[PDB]
């Protein structure tokens, strides 16, 4: 199941360095390092609140529309 | 040279869904698995290239034990006694990939191939003989 | 990759001289390479030969070899011709229909746009000729303002007024208020806006939108932008329901906005409405009154120019809440009491080319006669709406066309709106006039209303007709009537009381005169439509057919809401004209 | 191979050639029989290996295009399918701790900074209404993330104090909505 | 292949051949009658297969030369551009402050390290963090490589403009830190 939070933490970092973050040198470099932790980790209990962390980054910002996105 | 330093970052890589689905749906990396992705696009902050100069921070002056360099030079010198070597002139030269940068000033203005047409075989044997002087 | 414009068949074939580029199938390409001077085939990638040095751009003279298109004198031994049996190799050859006819097509993609006949047919042609149609027109105009050369500001004589040093080789622009120039500030190596400027003949007296101290290096040209592809309809499809469908009408509504309540419940009753609505009838009286009757109801109010969606935004203001009402500004000074850019506002104000993409339950189009079926395209690509109200009139003006040179524009050709009600009728109509008086509603009434236009006031006495050809003089864009002038210049005289009155007249050089002769408001017909005066005196200064327009003419005398006096060169509309006539002193 | 006209051509010298082996007639009357039919087949064998080598110049230059069709409208179209994909395996993922911020983001709840990890640090979410503040908010306490914060300030959106009992809903419209909320991890 | 002169003796032979063929004479006498042509159908040969295999040696030379060309147009424009580029260079050098110190060289040779040193007029530090920031650029006016030099302008990470009153202690962790502070030597 962690490959699973892997390959995400992997979309996410994609879609937010596509959203100009690194435009922000301080939240990039965050962003960064939550992203390349998660790939190293070795536990399911450390990966999941280190990705919610980084998906609260993406959720601060008004460029993806999330009512529209989640059309379920 | 510039009145501006600059930062350069590293992206993070594309994911194919597609590829991972079909292998999750034949039993692949499941729980206790022998096999495991290790191998990931690692992603880098502003500060990248001046942290990988301060490794070669790590080069130090060394003398060498003189005699027995000499010696253990002689010896492995004879590795290399069945081939063969010297200089060539411009016409024999081959190059693999002309489409390759040409390096710090010279990228401003194409490839490693407006370089070598450019300049005629005579020039370029021109340019090796200043070389040896 | 797109769809083929004739048959909706998926294609990647574009003809490469035909400037919108238009998806074409095999067949269709085939015949519109055959039949026309295109012959530039476009696809993913150019079906040009890529051969060193040649010039090859002709498709029927390609083959295709190896892995790459030829010509003849460079292909490869092994090739078959990319142009052969009645279709161009290319994508989605096999899935393609084909166009029994491809005239239509062939007119448009080849008119210059400089006579009625182009219109007709772009006007007349199917949706989605008439969507392409619609693009290259807007792309030919956009062009065609490159070709006026660039003025420069050699020298500011005074404030209000400059002199320009205009560009070798080119044609210079007319100067009216038609044509909105822009200026440059010289830089250091680029050039920067200082704002949007329109000229008028001295020297050259110029009225920006912001004041400036410009000097000598500013330069004029007229600002061009991207031409936007086309998707949606000019008309979504009619639909007919039985009941009001999306909307709930108030319980209780005031005498104010009685008489449009039946009009209100026809809104509901059908996918879209056309409305036309007569000088002084209340257009935004009942727009906005349509807000009141659904309160619920989400609406979007928008329109072409800035100056009526800021009208809309007058009365709007008026009669709707301010906290649920929001004007959308592109990154102009317009309307700024409502909130600035909020698209998800129950009310929203925006003109066609800044709407943001979302939805309502009503959309009102006002002005629709300006409207082209550019404009008409556009927004139902932007806007999604459960009932559509469109609010114009036929007999006003429509939008400049400056290509036109021969021929003249019926209103059942400026639009697809305007096409439906001159030949179906209004789906509604306002039939009381409360500004002007009855002469004049009268005289309007019969010349384009079919006799349907009623007057709300009396007969007032004070409108006032005069024959007279006068002497007509020529400048490089407009015509003057001195002695037009000089006739109204005695009646002022005679009757000072009409120093009050605004002056209009077709013509902007006409008005330049008759400002410093007569010292009244001057007005151009084109620009008078949505104000109104007491009093207007009117010159017709020619018997052009600019002059003698049915629309123009019924905006021109209808700007007056008591008296007018109207200095008359054509003997055709003198006659139709319901007011006492004089003789010339 | 068989919709051509010296296809007729060779079925002609065929149909010849047998009833010459078949009658036995002669001995250089057949090698007539069979000089006009080799023949046939070098303009048959040729004809038809010149356009055989066509065809498959095109079923293959119908493909080394339609997969640059493809691959230039495949990377014109990223910030639309990257974002629907995300979405995708994060609802898969169905993680509780995900899925409370995802519908309080989708519907009024939207952090100003990173949820910190340390038991320490400062949050800042933004509440609009109080519908919100109703689900979220009980009191003293403030479940957000599926952990606990309590809370240490909240300001109006003009930047003014406002105290943790008058939010109520008599107070409805004499609060400004756009409240921001302050927490420190439990 | 239709304008060589073969192609009318082909011709004349095939008529010829065609027309005593519907006479049809006698074997004796055809057998001329398709020898002669069954040697021009030979000649036609030679001469057109000594033919269409020279239109392609002239197609090559014709793209060769052509390239050829282009690589010394090529040439001609990356010549100017290095020599622009070192004429534009070259007016930076500041030619007082740098002729003194080398006519001070016992030979005029003096190492490359030491031009930028005391010849440059601009210096620009890059700090990593405020207590480096303390002992290197500390101040409106600072001190390095035995001169003294004032603070104009400073910037961060993201190119954007920071005045001095914000450099503090307590305020630090909300700056980009690869701070680049610009100065002028003054006199
Ligand atoms: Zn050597
Ligand atoms: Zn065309
Ligand atoms: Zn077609
Ligand atoms: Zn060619």
């Amino acid at each position: 199941k962690m490959s699973d939070v892997k390959c995400t933490s992997v979309v996410l970092l994609s879609v937010l360095q596509q959203l100009r973050v690194e435009s922000s040198s301080k939240l990039w470099a965050q962003c960064v390092q939550l992203h390349n932790d998660i790939l190293l980790a070795k536990d399911t209990t450390e990966a999941f609140e280190k990705m919610v962390s980084l998906l609260s980054v993406l959720l601060s910002m008004q460029g993806a529309v999330d009512i529209n996105k989640l059309c379920e | 040279l510039t009145n501006n330093v600059a930062f350069q970052t590293v992206k993070p890589g594309n994911f194919n869904k597609d590829f991972y689905d079909f292998a999750v749906s034949k039993g692949f990396f499941k729980e206790g698995s022998s096999v495991e992705l290790k191998h990931f696009f690692f992603a880098q902050d502003g500060n990248a290239a001046i942290s990988d100069y301060d490794y070669y921070r790590y080069n130090l002056p060394t003398m060498c034990d003189i005699r027995q360099l000499l010696f253990v030079v002689e010896v492995v010198d004879k590795y290399f006694d069945c081939y063969d070597g010297g200089c060539i002139n411009a016409n024999q030269v081959i190059v693999n990939n002309l489409d390759k940068s040409a390096g710090f000033p010279f990228n401003k203005w194409g490839k490693a191939r407006l370089y070598y047409d450019s300049m005629s075989y005579e020039d370029q044997d021109a340019l090796f003989a200043y070389t040896k002087r | 990759v797109g769809a083929c414009v004739l048959c909706n068949s998926q294609t990647s074939l574009r003809c490469g001289a035909c400037i919108r580029r238009p998806f074409l199938c095999c067949k269709c390409c085939y015949d519109h390479v055959i039949s026309t001077s295109h012959k530039l085939v476009l696809s993913v990638n150019p079906y040009v030969c890529n051969a060193p040095g040649c010039d090859v751009t002709d498709v029927t003279q390609l083959y295709l070899g190896g892995m790459s298109y030829y010509c003849k004198s460079h292909k490869p031994p092994i090739s078959f011709p990319l142009c052969a049996n009645g279709q161009v190799f290319g994508l989605y050859k096999n899935t393609c229909v084909g166009s029994d006819n491809v005239t239509d097509f062939n007119a448009i993609a080849t008119c210059d746009w400089t006579n009625a006949g182009d219109y007709i047919l772009a006007n007349t042609c199917t949706e989605r000729l008439k969507l392409f149609a619609a693009e290259t027109l807007k792309a030919t105009e956009e062009t065609f303002k490159l070709s006026y050369g660039i003025a420069t500001v050699r020298e500011v004589l005074s404030d209000r007024e400059l002199h320009l040093s205009w560009e070798v080789g080119k044609p210079r622009p007319p100067l009216n208020r038609n044509y909105v120039f822009t200026g440059y500030r010289v830089t250091k190596n680029s050039k920067v806006q200082i704002g949007e400027y329109t000229f008028e003949k001295g020297a050259v007296v110029y009225r920006g939108t912001t004041t400036y101290k410009l000097n000598v290096g500013d330069y004029f040209v007229l600002t061009s932008h991207t031409v936007m592809p086309l998707s949606a309809p000019t008309l979504v499809p009619q639909e007919h329901y039985v009941r009001i469908t999306g909307l709930y009408p108030t319980l209780n509504i005031s005498d104010e906005f009685s008489s449009n309540v039946a009009n209100y419940q026809k809104v509901g009753m059908q996918k879209y409405s056309t409305l036309q609505g007569p000088p002084g009838t209340g257009k935004s009286h009942f727009a906005i009154g349509l807000a009141l009757y659904y309160p619920s109801a989400r609406i979007v109010y928008t329109a072409c120019s800035h100056a009526a969606v800021d009208a809309l935004c007058e009365k709007a203001l008026k009669y709707l809440p301010i906290d649920k009402c929001s004007r959308i500004i592109p990154a102009v000074e317009c309307f700024d009491k409502f909130k600035v850019n909020s698209t998800l506002e129950q009310y929203v104000f925006c003109t066609v080319n800044a709407l943001p993409e979302t939805t309502a339950d009503i959309v009102v189009f006002d002005e629709i006669s300006m409207a082209t079926n550019y404009d008409l395209s556009v927004v139902n690509a932007r806007l999604r709406a459960k009932h559509y109200v469109y609010i114009g009139d036929p007999a006003q003006l429509p939008a400049p066309r400056t290509l036109l040179t021969k021929g003249t524009l019926e209103p059942e050709y400026f639009n697809s709106v305007c096409r439906l009600m001159k030949t179906i009728g209004p789906d509604m109509f306002l039939g009381t006039c409360r500004r002007c008086p009855a002469e004049i509603v009268d005289t309007v009434s019969a010349l384009v209303y079919d006799n349907k236009l009623k007057a709300h006031k009396d007969k007032s006495a004070q409108c006032f007709k005069m024959f007279y050809k006068g002497v007509i003089t020529h400048d490089v864009s407009s015509a003057i009537n001195r002695p037009q002038i000089g006739v109204v210049r005695e009646f002022l005289t005679r009757n000072p009381a009409w120093r009050k009155a605004v002056f209009i007249s077709p013509y902007n050089s006409q008005n330049a005169v008759a400002s410093k002769i007569l010292g009244l408001p001057t007005q151009t017909v084109d620009s008078s439509q949505g104000s109104e005066y007491d009093y207007v005196i009117f010159t017709q200064t020619t018997e052009t057919a600019h002059s003698c327009n049915v629309n123009r003419f019924n905006v021109a005398i209808t700007r007056a809401k008591v008296g007018i006096l109207c200095i008359m060169s054509d003997r055709d509309l003198y006659d139709k004209l319901q007011f006492t006539s004089l003789e010339i002193p | 191979f068989s919709s051509l006209p010296s296809y007729a051509a060779f079925a002609t010298a065929q149909e010849a050639y047998e009833q010459a082996v078949a009658n036995g007639d002669s001995e250089v009357v057949l090698k007539k029989l069979k000089k006009s039919l080799n023949v046939a087949k070098s303009e048959f064998d040729r004809d038809a290996a010149m356009q055989r080598k066509l065809e498959k110049m095109a079923d293959q230059a119908m493909t080394q295009m339609y997969k640059q069709a493809r691959s230039e409208d495949k990377r014109a179209k990223v910030t639309s399918a990257m974002q629907t994909m995300l979405f995708t395996m994060l609802r898969k993922l169905d993680n509780d701790a995900l899925n409370n911020i995802i519908n309080n983001a989708r519907d009024g709840c939207v952090p100003l900074n990173i949820i910190p990890l340390t038991t320490a640090a400062k949050l800042m979410v933004v509440i609009p209404d109080y519908n919100t503040y109703k689900n979220t908010c009980d009191g003293t306490t403030f479940t957000y993330a599926s952990a606990l914060w309590e809370i240490q300030q909240v300001v109006d959106a003009d930047s003014k104090i406002v105290q943790l009992s008058e939010i109520s809903m008599d107070n409805s419209p004499n609060l400004a909505w756009p409240l921001i909320v302050t927490a420190l991890r439990a």
